[PDB]
């Protein structure tokens, strides 16, 4: 049904939905998350 | 508490342990989980729907 | 005849993630090339590895030897098919031609898989097919291979099946369920542990022990936790050769958290350094952390960051971003304060959301079936 | 010459149904709408929009439109012999020489079914004779010797407005065929009129055409011409949405079941551009779940990119990737990083996505998003952190989001109380928020307030299924 | 539309927009953002300054008012920025303790301006206000003590009457 | 508890309505007897919830 | 032509005969269910 204005108009990708729930959060970094032990 | 030998709440601020419990409500549980199964069955009837349409 | 090529899976991953040893892959894999006459360890190391100063003549004379074994196969196949044998010479060529696919590229796959793919007649002539496409689908990053040949095996090989090889299919499906982060199904399919001592498909059953602990620490409940690693020992011998795994599971059974930092850091070192984990490790760290944090808050309510900083160290503004994004990740039902320093454990299940989910389904479902009943008029 | 028999077949299958069958479905029928060949013919118009229509090229030039428009006659029962004429003229394309008699010779061809005889009385045959030739001419808008002829063919369709307005002289409800065809062809009117310039007196055409369809025949005309009027006021400057605010008469049977869906979409874009979050996102949601199917390739996609702009403006949206057509990916190369800039709180990235993709943001053309998207970033911050901590300080969140002073954090918290998300007050000495979350708010009598609407909505749909059970 | 280019075009839109901003509209602002959008960000300080000024007004700054009033006569927007001062002050009359604890003389001096006229005294004697001892409160309880009736039962019992009634007559 | 314990076998019927194409002779209808019981029984319960607000005033 | 639209437009309201055609058929159906 094209009758409107419009005739001018989970490999790594559903993991990307939780990863874009994670993209601003701790990429891997693994040292930081292992060196927060010994600064005290 | 994590082994359900002891049903209550401890404290550190005021130091007051308080034991209480009330888990089972089948009025909520059995009804709503059977509605979840009902909705799965209605999704199973969605193809009778999508078959009579097209 | 799968285990050095599962080491090739190991070693193509060694070429993939660790660039700390940027040519250890071509080291032990070129050794695995100059033994067993395997030529894919410089086909795919000609594609993805280094730019090859000189190994041309000393490995293309053995590509000519690859052609020698390939053409004595390509003469044995006709000089042996003279006998009235149903798929016998087809089996003798499929063994060494999928072993050529082990040796070479997807030329071996197209002259082996597609050749003994159609005319299959028996239990082994489809068992070896499903397993020897499962090998290369486990080796590369493919999904249609390792799942759709097992779907063929559920169709073709079973008819109800055997007792062992369907559990071997369960082992392969649980290996995809640990390749993807399918938590419940990995451990559910790794439940049995009676028929997988060491086949020709297990270059390390202790890596199966790692695969069952690395998912049982998440998915398995606490009565299930004691039911698996307390009530039974059949995994606990082969991981009582690995005591820190047992120690970490009993500390998980205890709630002591600085050794969670310790041994979870061990598991996360290996989680970078074990394959089928590299698109998937990011969820694991915070997921195990919150898997402890749930029972942590289930201890009590008037908690702090000092009595928890005993377990955390300086978990003060660590738990700022940590627990705040656990709150903002739709997780960890709690309330938390700064200087009054409240903690909250909450959510009895008969409250509002279990009352809500019915119309949550049947509003979109409602107007779905309603518009489906509005196509009927005009 | 072997493929043009397929238009030869489908052409006769169309006007057999349309002409003979819907003329017999117009003679005495239509108790509500017994013109089922009207919906059959709109199905075949969608079929001619899937395929080439009849004679755009078809390995020849101009065969069917000079042929079949002759000799309908509606007479003594040997007019199936005129149908036999229609059938046995088809040796011309296969055997004889084809010649060009379309788009130039059509001007007396349209007058042939009137100048043969007094054919019949009903207008759907006239709408047939001016639609079924001329709708196969509109979708070739190459603007050279083809668009002035779409223009004149729809001037004949304006004569079809005239012979829709002054034919049957009152109350013969042939509008449930001609408005059903006229929805389509008036959309193509607006298309061909606005392939060149904005339409000016066609606005008053559309106004009076909405006027004439008011009560005497109020069937599928008002809503479709209102879609035309709405997209008219949408494509151009925005002055007469107060007309919908004062003359909201927009409620038919909502017949075509997708017309109402896209209608609610267009007026959701309206309330999105007037000012709304709540009502606009719920009618966007209702049009979203009222997507009819996905049987039309990637047409939900660009229109959905512009649909959930308001959900982006909520700030409570994750990445939207479940909608993503892979052929939409190369066009959402801005839009993916835009919803990433929604998930991120960076300011330099908030303006560097703009500095990177302002041209596609102009392709959107709806900088109402960017006039409030910074405010959306600070409201995302306040929703997250104010749901997070009970007694936070304004300095913690402030110099965690680079506010540099107490008093603008005070104005943020004050306009957030004014916007009403959380209780959070100020321990007034120099700021230093004293606040709380809200659990133990209420949980028992308050659900059963909304459960009246739950089950009253359910019983509404009960009675609607009853009145839908009435149909067979 | 093909007219000679209008001289006062840039600030007649600004007069209308600042009058709109003074009278607190909600959607004519956006039809103004739709009728001529392309001359808003690139140029036209009579429009470019009020629209980012509106972004700053609903960003959280009544001090950008005075930063801006550094230079906005703009051919007699002076009356309209006086009405903008009025929509500062009566929105202070609303937003001075919406849900605040208490303010003092100095937060009146910061959020309000003109340190003490008879106009903030008129506020304290005009809105039903308690001028505490160099101190402020909305009331003695700030919320007029909400319980709403202490009876949520019988009105929903009448709801049950018509609810069972509508479940009647239907099957 | 009656009205749940029999509702699970009530919903064992639409699985039997999934006959994918058609494999069932006539509707074999078990929709009823749990509309009406729920209907009039909870009409009785809601008018009983009325009854205290009725007798009291 | 003043009142000369209204009776024929009330004849447009004669889906009542079809919805009640289902109702009278159901009358017959369940009435002879009963009689059976």
């Amino acid at each position: 049904m094209s009758e409107k204005k419009q005739p001018v108009d989970e490999d790594n990708w559903d993991d990307d939905n939780v990863e874009d729930d994670f993209s601003n959060q701790l990429r891997a970094e693994l040292e930081k998350h292992g060196y927060k032990m010994e600064t005290s | 508490i994590l082994d359900k030998k002891f049903h209550g709440i401890l404290d550190q601020g005021e130091g007051v342990l308080i034991i209480f419990d009330e888990p089972p409500v089948d009025k909520t549980y059995e009804a709503a989980l059977e509605t979840i199964q009902n909705m799965s069955k209605v999704v199973d009837s969605l193809y009778n729907k999508a078959k009579k349409l097209t | 005849p799968k285990n050095p090529d599962l080491r090739i899976a190991q070693l193509r991953f060694l070429l993939s993630l660790p660039e700390h040893r940027g040519d250890a892959a071509v080291r032990d894999e070129l050794m695995a090339a100059v033994r067993d006459n395997n030529m894919a360890p410089y086909y795919e190391a000609l594609c993805k590895s280094l730019d090859w100063q000189i190994d041309v003549d000393l490995l293309n004379k053995m590509k000519k030897a690859n052609e020698d074994e390939l053409k004595r196969l390509d003469e044995e196949l006709e000089d042996a098919e003279k006998n009235l044998g149903e798929s016998e010479i087809r089996d003798a060529m499929m063994a060494k031609a999928e072993y050529l696919c082990r040796i070479g590229d997807k030329e071996g796959a197209l002259t082996a898989f597609r050749k003994t793919y159609d005319k299959t007649v028996a239990l082994g002539h489809r068992l070896d097919i499903v397993f020897y496409l499962l090998r290369i689908g486990l080796f590369y990053m493919d999904n249609d291979l390792i799942t759709r040949n097992t779907e063929k095996a559920k169709s073709l090989i079973e008819e109800g099946g055997d007792w062992d090889r369907r559990n071997r299919l369960k082992v392969y499906q649980g290996l995809y369920c640990v390749a993807i982060r399918d938590f419940k199904q990995a451990a559910e399919l790794f439940l049995d542990t009676v028929s997988t001592f060491t086949s020709y498909e297990l270059m390390d059953y202790k890596t199966f022990v790692t695969y069952t602990v690395y998912v049982s620490m998440i998915a398995l409940e606490r009565p299930d936790l004691r039911e698996k690693v307390i009530k039974g020992a059949e995994i606990l011998e082969v991981l009582h050769s690995l005591p820190a795994v047992r120690q970490y599971l009993f500390s998980l059974y205890e709630c002591r958290y600085s050794v969670f930092f310790q041994s979870l850091a061990v598991v996360e070192q290996e989680m970078k350094k074990d394959w089928l984990f590299a698109p998937h490790y990011r969820y694991y760290v915070r997921e195990m952390r919150i898997h402890a944090y749930s029972q942590l808050l289930e201890s009590y309510r008037s908690l702090t960051l000092g009595y928890m900083a005993e377990a955390f160290g300086v978990g003060v503004e660590f738990i700022d971003q940590e627990l705040s994004r656990f709150i903002a990740a739709g997780r960890l039902h709690c309330k938390i304060d700064k200087v009054n320093e409240i903690v909250e454990t909450n959510r009895p299940d008969s409250k509002n959301w279990q009352y809500q989910e019915t119309i949550k389904k049947g509003d979109l479902l409602l107007n779905r079936v309603q518009k489906l009943s509005r196509v009927i008029n005009m | 010459p072997p493929p043009p028999p397929a238009p030869q077949d489908v052409e006769m299958k169309e006007e057999a149904a349309t002409g003979g069958g819907s003329t017999g479905e117009a003679d005495g029928k239509t108790a509500a709408a017994a013109a089922e060949h009207s919906q059959r013919e709109l199905d075949t118009v969608t079929l001619e929009d899937i395929k080439e229509h009849v004679k755009q090229l078809e390995k020849a030039v101009s065969g069917k439109e000079p042929r079949f428009v002759l000799r309908a006659l509606r007479m003594l029962p040997s007019t199936s012999r005129r149908l036999n004429h229609y059938v046995l003229y088809k040796a011309v394309q296969g055997f004889f020489t084809s010649n060009n008699a379309t788009r130039d010779f059509l001007l007396p061809f349209l007058e042939e079914p009137m100048d043969t005889e007094a054919d019949l009385q009903f207008r759907p045959r006239t709408g047939k004779a001016a639609s079924t030739p001329l709708l196969p001419e509109v979708e070739a808008y190459l603007q050279l010797l083809v668009v002035i002829f779409m223009m004149n063919s729809k001037r004949y369709k304006e004569a079809q407005k005239i012979s829709d307005d002054l034919m049957q002289k009152i109350s013969t409800q042939n509008r449930r065929a001609l408005d059903l065809v006229a929805a389509k062809c008036y959309y193509y009117h607006a298309r061909v009129y606005e392939f060149l310039d904005k339409l000016d007196v066609v606005r008053s055409f559309l106004h009076a055409r909405l006027r004439t369809a008011t009560l005497r025949h109020d069937a599928d005309g008002q809503a479709t011409l209102l879609n035309l009027l709405l997209r008219n006021y949408l494509h151009y400057s925005l002055y007469d949405q107060a007309e919908k605010l004062v003359s909201k008469s927009v409620f038919p049977e909502q017949a075509n079941n997708n017309e109402w869906a896209r209608y609610l979409y267009y007026t959701g874009r309206i309330k999105a551009i007037q000012l709304e979050y709540s009502e606009a996102r719920r009618t966007m949601t209702n049009a979203l779940r009222k997507a009819p199917q996905h049987t039309a390739v990637g047409f939900k996609q660009t229109v959905h990119k512009l649909l959930i702009v308001v959900e982006l403006l909520l700030g409570e949206i994750p990445d939207r990737l479940q909608f993503r057509q892979p052929s939409l990916k190369r066009s959402l190369m801005p839009y993916f990083l835009l919803t990433q800039a929604v998930r991120t709180g960076n300011l330099a990235k908030f303006n560097q996505v703009l500095d990177q993709f302002g041209e596609k943001f102009q392709a959107d053309g709806t900088y109402t998003l960017i006039i409030r998207l910074r405010h959306n970033v600070i409201k995302t911050g306040v929703r997250m952190i104010s749901l997070s901590y009970s007694r936070i300080s304004l300095a913690d969140i402030a110099q965690k989001l680079q506010l540099d002073s107490p008093e603008d954090a005070e104005f943020i918290v004050a306009k957030a109380i004014r916007d009403g998300v959380i209780e959070a007050s100020i321990n007034h000495e120099k700021g230093y928020v004293q606040s709380k979350e809200m659990i133990d708010i209420y949980s028992t009598r308050e659900p059963q307030l909304a459960f009246h609407q739950r089950i009253s909505f359910c019983l509404d749909i009960h009675n609607m299924s009853v009145k839908a059970m009435r149909f067979p | 539309e093909q007219l000679p280019e209008s001289a006062y075009m840039h600030q007649l839109l600004g007069l209308n927009l600042l009058f709109l901003l003074s009278q607190n509209r909600v959607a004519e602002f956006h039809t103004e953002l739709e009728r001529l959008p392309a001359k808003d960000i690139q140029t036209n300080v009579y429009i470019k300054h009020p629209v980012s000024l509106e972004q700053y007004l609903m960003e959280g700054s009544y001090n950008k008012v005075f930063l801006a009033k550094g230079n906005i006569p703009a051919e007699s927007y002076t009356f309209f920025i006086d009405i903008l001062l009025d929509t500062i002050r009566d929105e202070i009359a609303g937003c001075i303790e919406k849900a605040y604890e208490k303010i003092l003389f100095t937060e009146a001096t910061r959020i309000l301006f003109f340190n003490t006229p008879k106009k903030m005294t008129d506020y304290a004697k005009k809105r039903g206000w308690v001028l505490g001892p160099n101190n402020y409160y909305s009331f003695a309880s700030q919320q007029q003590k909400p319980e709403d009736t202490t009876i949520p039962s019988t009105e929903l019992a009448k709801q049950v009457i018509e609810y069972a009634r509508q479940l009647e007559m239907i099957v | 508890n009656y009205n749940k314990a029999v509702e699970e076998e009530d919903k064992m019927t639409p699985e039997q309505l999934a006959i994918k194409n058609v494999g069932k002779q006539d509707p074999k209808r078990h929709l009823e007897e749990h509309v009406d019981v729920l209907m009039t029984s909870n009409i009785v319960q809601c008018l009983a919830a009325m009854l205290d607000t009725v007798v009291f005033k | 032509y003043l009142s000369k639209i209204e009776e024929l437009q009330l004849i447009v309201n004669d889906k009542s005969q079809n919805l009640r055609r289902l109702q009278a058929q159901r009358n017959e159906l369940n009435a002879k269910v009963r009689l059976l």
